């Protein structure tokens, strides 16, 4: 029961609920980026400085 | 483990009185029975009592306004005034163990206030209001005006501070009432729940201020008077009474019983009093709703007695008479030797069962020992009552009928006669 | 000394009669006395159709009986100085007698009389009709009462708990001896009531003529299952009547209560004991410990207001209600559910020990009298099962601490949708939403 | 008057943020290092500093990434300060002016006009008249010559010192050696006004009736007087031990005496 | 050991509120307290400190004084407020501790 | 509403209670003319501030 | 009278669970609000963001 | 004031025209364009500047 469990620990007090949003919004961050970006990235498949470096790249 | 103990009821010099009774109940309830009131009032000083009636709570000599609320508040305490034109109490709840603690301000509340007059004035307002939700019963409007009809004195003055000397009684006022009327030989420190032993030390050793009879009230006299309110009301409250008796009286339990032979209060909710004749009487005249009692009043030295209606505008006229008929027709043996014998137990028993309420039985301990120092037993008051006869009824019933009459209403008059058309 | 006259209270007594009925009673060393019958009958359980019979009974249980009508019956009561009063709510009713500890017996002849053989004559009851119907019209201008009528009309709506104890105006104009009759009938049976007395009566006395004249049997099993009621459902929300021309405004505001069973009603009362109640007249006034109180002064909040934890069977509401000014409804209320929230956060030790002090007198005061006991014994039992001493009560209490109560006021008010009753001139009042989130933070 | 005080300070605040940035625009040898000097004391935070200057210059020393931010943000100040100073007067006139009796003047009030509106007036052309006639007359009486010369990264002027208005504050910087004693003791310099507040102990409030005060007053001003001097002095002795006392002078009396000469000034009264 | 006593005095003319016909107890600051002492004044005491104010504020204003002659004098100055204050002092100073329990 | 024409308007209100009809102590002396003086202060270098920023 | 007064029907804009005039709503409260109190929750993380 | 949001002569003026400000109950989206016109000055103004730092 998450909604539940949820209201509980989470959403019940106005602390912990702000706490959650902090936390949960780093973790959002931290993930929805990268989603985002490889979605891009692969959307321009080797049209990137990322992808075509290999050609030049070795001291 | 406790039971049944006995009420003692000492007397010391200054002739101040302490009635006591242990009854083991959880709660105990200490009381400042006095013999203070409207009727000791001046026209000078009107209303001072009124006042003085919720001056209760202001600071003492030894507790703040403050310690006074907070400090009983805290024990769960309580405290409170009740008084009639010639009768003042000052009594206080509470649980057993915090009796002592609830005293201090008993104590201090009756016998020490300090009436700073800002405290004062920051209270005045007060009689505004405390007169404004008691008369939204007119049964204390025309009850107000009876006694004004009634009497030219002492007993005469209202028990509500008129409009205008609210705010205009002074600090000073409070004091010399007090000062006059609070002493020793008129009060009384009654009290339940409680050992005699300690509700003896705490008066003497503590009681102060008193030692006197201070001033003596005017006379009450006798006048015979009719105020009529006429203000278009759906209802007409009317009370048409007689002297009666007064307290102590022998002539008393007369009307006390004459009272329930004509019907005084009910027993069964939502019905008739078949047993009232006055009632019944009065049923048979009028067509539409109302009711009608009988009014007795005893006083130190007078007494009130008649009856009371209410009715349809319209039905006023009707209603009274037909009330004032059954009055004569009950002056005149047209009462039963068996009436007599029912409302003599009606009698008893509200008597009887007035007193399991504390706040009903701590009340008649004191009365008593204050107006005699002395609790008639309760076979005794049973001796007393039922030593009636049919005769002391009827004629106690002509003494109506007879004596001058004041009457006292309060509606749309328009229908209502007059007290000479009777 | 209290700890020890708690104890000398005499136990009460408790004997159930063979068929399914119920008997209890305190005796004392008292001249005069008080019995009755207390019924676990209501508007609860009425139906669209009868909603309002258990009060037009109420009305005919006294105009007479088969055995002696009208005036036989109320001449009787009358002339033996005995008092038949008696009440009846959405979950019980009751008709009690108060007369001499003498008439003990003779008493529940006339009591048990008016249950079972009540006369009904249909001659009276179209006269009971108007009546009913003027009492109506008169109830209503009782605000705190049209108040709380609306509350649970909107508390529970949709469930028996909704209807008033007075039901319709079209009910009272149609009811009919049948359906007055089928109410008693089916409602005042023996295991679904109590004959409970205190005063000056031996149980055995008493028990016997129980035994007399409450002789009717049951045969089945059924006449020995108490029915089961289905429970009602609380609804977060509200009901605004307004009428500008109303002096004064009245608002009633409540969460689901726990029930009489449940432990925490006590903790429950405690809190309502912190927050207490007030009028214009209490003379404390700005040194009352009430923080509402004082405020309500401090500012002129109100008129008055009240903290109540009305318990039913299965529910309860919880709340306060207040009455005032047209322009004051709103600092008011904030501040109250301010109270209310504070409870659940900031409540000291010290607000509890007094609110225990409070309880405790509030408590024995219930019981000052005779008439009170009964009432209070014709309902523990039918309500609890058992009847509870102010010895256990008060250890019940006794137990309660701040830390305690935080727990149990955050249990049932901390973020719950509430209901509220707004009538008068109630422009200011406004939003649930807003009301809603009062609910929590503070 | 609380809130009227609080939003004072800050007004004074804003209004010296201000000036400092209107210098740096005219871009002269003083503008330049009077720059550098000031926003290097940041740069004595421990670890989140370091950084807060490399940002506030928009490089890494103080050059035209500066100015331009410096000329926005010097025509931005002068608004919030207008902004303000209508929140100022709001709570001013939440309690009326006070009066240099300082007691309830409500016995007693006239309408601002045409009294102090005429007084007013009259106050403007009694101050603009010098205002005018040294910038009429000595234009440059007041402000520092090095301000004439283009200014130049490379080479620091003679001495760097700021227009009289700074100079206490400067004064105290430089008592303390130590870049970010310095740094304090400036800031609280001027944010010590909040404290004044919570720091009346005299059952009266103006002092026109408490002469003890009065010249603790007076000895402070001077005080600042002093410290303003030192300011636009090197630091050699004796200015360096003269300026340390004054600071450390200027700081004990707002903290101590001015509180503790009023609780015993209470006492005189037999308060 | 009249040491204090010479100062009180000293101090009393040092602060000169006299000049301006004013009490000690005028001069005071209306804090909440003082503030409520004043509302308890009888009548008179009250209706006197406001002139004495309200002609004080006058000179003020006007850039004068009282002569000589009227100032008060040390002794003949009526602390007319402190009790009441000390009272609202000390009635507060109660409640306060009281809150705490 | 109002008679006048500086009470009743939601701006003369405001140049009025506040510049006109305000209530001032009758004995504030000229340390108080320094509040004004900032104000107009104030307006003025603004002015002369954009005249030279136009610049 | 206020006795013919009655809470209309709102059958159509009840929730699934608080919809049975028989079944305890402070069962299904904790859902329902959770639920409501995530939306926003998480509203705030995306804001946040 | 009880609460402070009513006494306080500034929370006055961000409660008193954004919190308990009296609204219709039935005003539609094209009365969004208020705010909206405000906020969009809020950031033209806060973005002017910061370029006009550069
Ligand atoms: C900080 C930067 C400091 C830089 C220095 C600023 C320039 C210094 C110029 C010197 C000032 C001398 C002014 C002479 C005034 C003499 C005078 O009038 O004294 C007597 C007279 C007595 O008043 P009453 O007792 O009410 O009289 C009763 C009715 N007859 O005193 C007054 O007028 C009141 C005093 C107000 C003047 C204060 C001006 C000094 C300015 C310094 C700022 C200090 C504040 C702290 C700033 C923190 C940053
Ligand atoms: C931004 C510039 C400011 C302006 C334009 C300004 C303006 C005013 C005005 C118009 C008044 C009313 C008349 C008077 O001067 O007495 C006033 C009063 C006042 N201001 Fe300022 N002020 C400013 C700065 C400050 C500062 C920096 C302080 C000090 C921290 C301050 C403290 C006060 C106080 C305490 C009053 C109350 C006056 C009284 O005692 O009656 N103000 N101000
Ligand atoms: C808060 C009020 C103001 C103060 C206290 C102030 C102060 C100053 C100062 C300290 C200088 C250095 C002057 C010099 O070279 O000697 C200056 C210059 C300047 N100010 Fe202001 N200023 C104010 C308002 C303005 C405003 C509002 C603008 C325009 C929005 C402005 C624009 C400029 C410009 C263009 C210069 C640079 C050229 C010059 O020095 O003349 N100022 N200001
Ligand atoms: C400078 C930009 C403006 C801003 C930021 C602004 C803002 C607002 C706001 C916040 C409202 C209240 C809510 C609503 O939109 O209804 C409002 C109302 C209003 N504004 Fe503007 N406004 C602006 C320009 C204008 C313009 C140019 C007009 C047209 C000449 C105008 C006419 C009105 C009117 C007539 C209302 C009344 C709205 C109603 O009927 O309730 N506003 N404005
Ligand atoms: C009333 C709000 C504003 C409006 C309507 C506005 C509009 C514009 C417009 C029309 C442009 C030309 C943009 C382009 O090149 O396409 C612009 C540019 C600019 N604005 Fe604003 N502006 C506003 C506020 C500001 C403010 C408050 C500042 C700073 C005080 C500012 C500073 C600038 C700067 C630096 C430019 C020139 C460089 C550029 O085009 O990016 N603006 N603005
Ligand atoms: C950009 O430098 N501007 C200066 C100036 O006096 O502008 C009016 C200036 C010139 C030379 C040395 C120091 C400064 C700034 O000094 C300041 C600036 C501020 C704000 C404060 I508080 C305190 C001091 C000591
Ligand atoms: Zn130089």
């Amino acid at each position: 029961a998450l909604l539940r469990q949820a209201y509980s620990a989470l959403f019940r007090r106005t602390s912990t609920f702000a706490l959650t949003v902090v936390l949960g919004a780093v973790l959002f961050e931290r993930a929805f980026d990268q989603g985002a970006d490889a979605i891009f990235e692969h959307l321009n498949e080797g049209k990137l400085w990322k992808h075509i470096k290999h050609k030049y790249e070795a001291s | 483990c406790p039971g049944a103990e006995d009420l003692e009821i000492t007397k010391l010099p200054n002739g101040l009185i302490i009635a006591s009774l242990e009854n083991f109940s959880p709660a105990s309830r200490i009381g400042v029975f006095i013999k203070a009131g409207s009727r000791y009032e001046t026209t000078a000083n009107l209303g001072t009592a009124h006042l003085l009636r919720l001056a209760s709570p202001l600071t003492t000599k030894g507790a703040s306004s403050f310690r006074i609320t907070r400090g009983i508040e805290a024990v769960g305490g309580s405290l409170s005034v009740y008084s009639t034109r010639e009768k003042m109490t000052y009594c206080v709840e509470c649980l057993r163990d915090h009796v002592d603690t609830v005293m201090e301000y008993l104590l201090n509340v009756t016998t020490a206030p300090e009436f700073r007059p800002w405290e004062v004035t920051d209270l005045q307002p007060q009689l505004k209001v405390d007169k404004a939700v008691a008369f939204q019963s007119p049964q204390v409007g025309v009850l107000e005006n009876l006694h004004a009809a009634a009497y030219k004195t002492a007993l005469a003055n209202p028990l509500y501070c008129p409009d205008y000397r609210i705010g205009k009684i002074t600090s000073e006022q409070l004091h010399h009432f007090v000062q006059n009327n609070f002493t020793s030989a008129r009060m009384a420190l009654v009290g339940i729940g409680v050992k005699h032993s300690d509700l003896k030390q705490v008066a003497e050793q503590f009681l102060n201020i008193r030692s006197g009879a201070g001033t003596s009230s005017a006379k009450a006299t006798y006048w015979g008077g009719e105020i009529r309110e006429q203000n278009g009301h759906s209802l007409v409250h009317a009370a048409v009474v007689t002297e009666g008796a007064a307290v102590g009286s022998a002539e008393a339990n007369a009307f006390s019983v004459l009272q329930h032979v004509l019907g005084a209060g009910p027993l069964i909710k939502r019905g008739s009093s078949v047993t009232s004749k006055l009632y019944q009487g009065v049923a048979k005249a009028t067509t539409q709703p109302f009711d009608a009692s009988a009014f007795n009043v005893n006083y130190s030295d007078s007494g009130l007695f008649g009856f009371y209606t209410i009715s349809q505008a319209a039905h006023a006229g009707e209603v009274i008479r037909a009330a004032m008929n059954q009055l004569k027709a009950a002056a005149q043996g047209g009462v039963t030797e068996e009436d007599v014998t029912k409302a003599k137990n009606q009698l008893k028993a509200t008597y009887l069962m007035s007193v399991e309420t504390a706040q009903g039985l701590l009340n008649e301990i004191g009365s008593e020992a204050l107006l005699s120092g002395t609790h008639t037993a309760p076979s005794v008051v049973a001796q007393k009552i039922d030593s009636v006869t049919s005769a002391d009824v009827v004629n106690a019933a002509k003494k109506f009928v007879s004596g001058k009459k004041s009457m006292a209403a309060s509606g749309d008059l328009g229908s209502t006669p007059f007290l000479d058309e009777l | 000394t209290y700890a020890q006259t708690l104890q000398n209270i005499p136990e009460t007594n408790v004997t159930t009669l063979d068929n399914g009925l119920r008997v209890a009673s305190e005796e004392s060393s008292q001249p005069t006395c008080t019995v009755g019958v207390w019924i676990g009958a209501g508007s609860r359980y009425e139906n669209e159709k009868n909603n309002g019979a258990g009060y037009f009974v109420e009305h005919l249980a006294f105009k007479g009986t088969k055995k002696r009508p009208c005036a036989a019956f109320e001449k009787e009561v009358e002339s033996m100085g005995a008092h038949f009063n008696g009440y009846t709510s959405r979950e019980q009713t009751a008709f009690y007698i108060k007369a001499l500890s003498k008439d003990m017996p003779k008493v529940v002849e006339l009591l048990a009389d008016v249950v079972q053989n009540c006369a009904l004559e249909e001659s009276q009851i179209e006269k009971e009709r108007g009546v009913i119907l003027q009492e109506l019209k008169e109830m209503d201008n009782d605000m705190t009462n049209v108040t709380f009528d609306y509350l649970h009309a909107t508390a529970f709506q949709g469930t028996a708990l909704a209807r008033t104890v007075e039901g319709t105006t079209e009910n009272i104009k149609h009811l009919t001896r049948a359906d007055l009759a089928s109410y008693i009938d089916t409602h005042f049976k023996a295991p679904r009531m109590v004959l409970a007395a205190a005063g000056g009566i031996s149980h055995k006395e008493l028990v016997d003529a129980a035994r007399q004249h409450f002789s009717g049997v049951s045969f089945t099993y059924k006449e020995d299952a108490v029915p089961i009621l289905p429970r009602c459902r609380f609804t977060g929300s509200e009901i605004r009547a307004r009428d500008d021309a109303l002096p004064v405004a009245h608002v009633a505001l409540a969460v689901e209560g726990p029930g009489w069973a449940d432990p925490d009603n006590v903790v429950l009362h405690v809190a309502n004991a912190i927050i207490g109640r007030y009028d214009r007249t209490f003379g404390g006034g700005k040194h009352l410990s009430s923080r509402l109180a004082a405020l309500a002064v401090e500012h002129k909040l109100c008129h008055s207001f009240q903290t109540f934890n009305t318990s039913y069977s299965d529910t309860g509401l919880f709340g306060f209600h207040f009455v005032a000014d047209p322009l004051s409804i709103d600092d008011m209320m904030f501040c109250a559910q301010g109270e209310w929230m504070r409870l659940c956060t900031s409540t000291t030790e010290s607000e509890v020990k007094r609110a225990k002090n409070h309880l405790r007198s509030a408590m024995v005061a219930q019981l000052d009298g005779t008439t009170p006991v009964c009432e209070t014994i014709g309902s523990h039992l039918l309500n609890y099962g058992r009847r509870i001493s102010l010895e256990e009560w008060d250890s019940r209490i006794s137990a309660v601490d701040a830390r305690m109560v935080r727990d149990v006021c955050s249990k049932y008010i901390y973020d719950k949708c509430p209901a509220l009753a707004a009538v008068g001139p109630i422009e200011q009042l406004l939003d649930y939403n807003r009301i809603r989130s009062g609910m929590y933070w503070i | 008057y609380k809130e009227t005080w609080n939003t004072g300070v800050i007004l004074l605040l804003t209004l010296m943020a201000t000036a400092f940035v209107g210098y740096v625009l005219p871009w002269g040898q003083m503008s330049f290092w009077g720059a550098t000097v000031i926003t290097n004391l940041f740069s004595a935070i421990p670890y989140i500093g370091h950084t807060l200057v490399e940002w506030a210059w928009g490089g890494f020393s103080v050059d035209n990434p500066t100015l331009t931010r410096f000329f926005a943000l010097h025509f931005l100040l002068p608004f919030a300060i207008a902004g303000i100073t209508i929140i100022h007067l709001t709570f001013l006139h939440e309690s009326g002016s006070n009066n240099p009796l300082g007691i309830s003047s409500d016995s007693d009030k006239i309408p601002f006009h045409p009294y102090y509106s005429f007084k007013d007036i009259l106050g403007l052309t009694l101050m603009l008249t010098p205002f005018l006639t040294l910038a009429l007359f000595s234009p440059n009486l007041l402000g520092d010559p090095e301000n004439f010369t283009p200014a130049n990264p490379l080479v620091t002027p003679p001495h760097i010192k700021p227009e009289w208005y700074f100079l206490f504050a400067y004064a105290i910087l430089r008592s303390i050696p130590n870049k970010l004693g310095g740094v304090l003791a400036l800031a609280a310099s001027v944010l010590i006004l909040f404290l004044i507040p919570f720091l009346h102990k005299s059952k009266q409030r103006t002092m026109t009736f408490r002469p003890l005060s009065q010249t603790l007053f007076w000895l402070l001003v001077a005080n600042l007087l002093i410290l303003t001097w030192i300011g636009s002095q090197p630091v050699e002795h004796p200015f360096i031990i003269i300026g340390q006392m004054a600071s450390l002078s200027y700081f004990t009396i707002l903290l101590i005496l001015f509180p503790t000469i009023g609780t015993l000034e209470n006492k005189m009264l037999n308060y | 050991g009249r040491l204090m006593d010479r100062i009180r005095k000293w101090y009393y003319n040092a602060a000169g509120f006299n000049k301006y016909g004013l009490m000690r107890d005028d001069t005071l600051y209306e804090d909440d307290d003082v503030k409520e002492a004043l509302k308890r004044l009888p009548e008179d005491l009250y209706n006197e400190r406001m002139f004495r104010i309200k002609r004080a504020l006058d000179l003020s204003l006007k850039h004068r004084i009282l002569p000589k002659e009227q100032w008060v004098k040390y002794e003949e100055d009526k602390p007319y407020l402190e009790p009441y204050l000390k009272e609202v002092i000390r009635e507060r100073l109660e409640r306060e501790a009281w809150n705490k329990k | 509403m109002a008679p006048n024409i500086r009470k009743s308007h939601p701006l003369l209100k405001m140049i009025n209670n506040s510049l006109i009809d305000l209530p001032a102590p009758s004995n504030i002396s000229a340390w108080w003319n320094f509040g004004s003086l900032l104000a107009v202060c104030l307006m003025t270098q603004i002015l002369t501030g954009l005249l030279l920023a136009m610049h | 009278v206020h006795n013919d007064v009655t809470v209309p029907d709102f059958s159509a804009y009840r929730r699934e669970d608080v919809m049975d005039a028989t079944t305890s709503s402070q069962t299904s409260s904790e859902d329902r609000k959770g639920f409501s109190y995530l939306v926003t929750a998480t509203a705030c993380v995306a804001t946040a963001y």
